[PDB]
């Protein structure tokens, strides 16, 4: 039972469920509650365990516990302060330091990493879905939509990932996604951290589609081949030209657009991978900075 | 070759080990059997076959099926229902659409009831931890034919039905571990068709060699040859389809040479 636990408040709803705050009466320890309500017990909580169990990474939220007492399903989290998004709507005054996306951009990475090195995707990267601790270290959260994928990938399920961070081979509906999907979507959350605005805020597909167009440029097959041949292309698509990154996201250092460039790459082939980004020149001086939050 | 095949096949291989079932949970079986267990086995790849799943499905099921075998005991007239549950649980782990839990209920033909499958699926859930990612024969194999210079259709689907057979017999089966059943069905199936041997590389991605898969070649090289004669027949119907080249009605080589 829950006996011995304590409801603060309710905190979300995200994929599947619903988060409380809650506290541990006899540790002190407070925590995050995921409960579900019992078709059986839902295959986003079967895969959300699992995964999350063979997931130990400072960067990867951690589970603690699962409990029954029915016809509940509570999972026990780590607490976390903030999620990414509030926190970047309490900096609009001041801003967020450069070195502290350097950190936060570092950490995510290290954590896509570790999951793409446990065949797992995640497929909903957003700032809802990142959470900080006062101490510096920002978390990957909400492994709902997660998947444990296979070398190589066969066809998985097309709805994935939120429309603002959805990646160009989704939209146009290729049959095979891979790693590149939480890429992209990292990318974006790059450039949000930076201009702090969303990058590409479509409100349908096809918006999206656009947008992403009159920013990298309409794609071809010399930039990505086969993408004329794919399903949900169509020639009657605009033909937008592609601008420098320096107006993208003006602030940046010219190896943050070098980074960035690379982690919006149209081909998923071509798209940087976390591993090897953790390299790039980028984060040569990378430390980690507290927030400075309340 | 992407980034993380080293990583994941390395991973793969650690996690084979720990989601291991135990070798002599029959012998500790006070009223099931092996054949009861072909049975079952058989039974869900009918089922597979039925409602279109993925192979990756089934072999998720009875890995499920020997791990909760390996710690709790169960009657005769109930293993139907743990295997139930464990198709159902593979389903929502792996398919992009699984069957509704009333259409499981319809293929047991009303042995069991509605609750009495969700009970057991939480049975099933809670006895094996929610652990549920186990590394497969399937999983491995679908790497392994990354290395097939160049590749071939008919060796990867021999390969597959190979590797399902291993599933029905758990004397000898479960004392070898998904990777090298994988080597073994692999090799088989390459040896078959093209005459061909395990690939150099496929050494150094694994370790393994002949010498050293040969105790699970040999295993499987009878199973093989015995198949036409098995009781169950199911895997054998399955790859006469042309979905898989009708494999199933090939030749079987009648020696290896090693
Ligand atoms: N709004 S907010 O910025 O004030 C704030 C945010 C998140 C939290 N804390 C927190 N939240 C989780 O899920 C949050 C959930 C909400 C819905 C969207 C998906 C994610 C967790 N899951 C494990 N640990 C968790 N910790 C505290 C404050």
């Amino acid at each position: 039972s829950m006996e011995n636990f304590q409801k603060v408040e309710k905190i979300g709803e995200g994929t599947y469920g619903v988060v409380y705050k809650a506290r541990n009466k006899l540790t002190g320890e407070v925590v995050a509650l995921k409960k579900i309500r019992l078709e059986g017990v839902p295959s986003t909580a079967i895969r959300e365990i699992s995964l999350l169990k063979e997931l130990n990474h400072p960067n990867i939220v951690k589970l603690l516990d699962v409990i029954h007492t029915e016809n509940k399903l509570y999972l026990v989290f780590e607490f976390l302060s903030m999620d990414l998004k509030d926190f970047m709507d309490a900096s609009a005054l001041t801003g967020i330091p450069l070195p502290l996306i350097k950190s936060y951009l570092f950490q995510l990475l290290q954590g896509l990493a570790f999951c793409h090195s446990h065949r797992v995707l995640h497929r909903d990267l957003k700032p809802q879905n990142l959470l900080i601790n006062t101490e510096g270290a920002i978390k990957l959260a909400d492994f709902g939509l997660a998947r444990a994928f296979g070398v190589p990938v066969r066809t998985y399920t097309h709805e994935v990932v939120t429309l603002w961070y959805r990646a160009p081979e989704i939209l146009l509906g290729c049959k095979y996604y891979s790693t590149a999907v939480d890429i992209w979507s990292l990318g974006c959350i790059f450039a949000e951290m930076v201009t702090r605005r969303a990058l590409f805020p479509g409100d349908s597909e096809i918006d999206q589609l656009f947008r992403i167009f009159r920013t990298l440029g309409t794609p071809d097959e010399v930039v990505w081949p086969g993408v004329t041949s794919m399903p949900d292309y169509k020639p009657s698509f605009p033909k937008w030209a592609r601008q420098d990154f320096s107006k993208v996201v003006p602030p940046l250092d010219e190896d943050g657009r070098s980074l960035l460039s690379q982690m919006l790459h149209y081909d998923p082939n071509k798209r940087i991978s976390a591993k090897a980004a953790l390299a790039h020149p980028f984060f040569q001086d990378v430390t980690k900075p507290v927030p400075h939050l309340r | 070759v992407p980034d993380y095949h080293e990583d994941i096949h390395t991973y793969l291989r650690e996690m084979e080990v720990k989601c291991k079932p135990k070798v002599g949970y029959m012998k500790k079986q006070p009223d099931i059997t092996n054949s009861m267990r072909a049975i079952l086995v058989d039974w869900l790849v009918e089922v597979g076959e039925e409602y279109k799943l993925q192979n990756e499905t089934l072999h998720l099921a009875v890995n499920y099926i020997d791990r909760f075998l390996s710690s709790m005991s169960v009657l005769r007239g109930k293993l139907q229902l743990v295997g139930t549950a464990a198709m159902l649980l593979a389903s929502k782990f792996e398919e992009i659409y699984p069957p509704e839990v009333a259409e499981f209920v319809y293929i047991t033909d009303d042995t069991y009831t509605k609750k009495q499958v969700l009970r057991m699926e939480h049975l099933v859930l809670k006895v094996l931890t929610f652990d549920l990612a186990a590394p497969t024969v399937n999983q491995f194999l679908t790497q392994y034919f990354l290395h097939q210079q160049p590749a071939n259709c008919k060796v990867e689907s021999l390969a597959m039905f190979l590797g399902e057979l291993s599933l029905i017999d758990a004397d000898p089966y479960l004392k070898y571990l998904p990777s090298v059943i994988a080597g073994a069905a692999f090799h088989l199936a390459l040896y078959t068709v093209t005459g061909q041997s395990w690939p150099e590389s496929l050494i150094r991605k694994t370790g393994y060699t002949l010498e050293s898969l040969k105790p699970c070649l040999m295993d499987l090289h009878q199973t093989y040859l015995k198949a036409p004669q098995h009781a169950q027949q199911s895997i054998r119907e399955k790859y006469k389809n042309s979905k898989y080249h009708g494999v199933s009605l090939l030749n079987p080589p009648e020696t290896l040479n090693l």
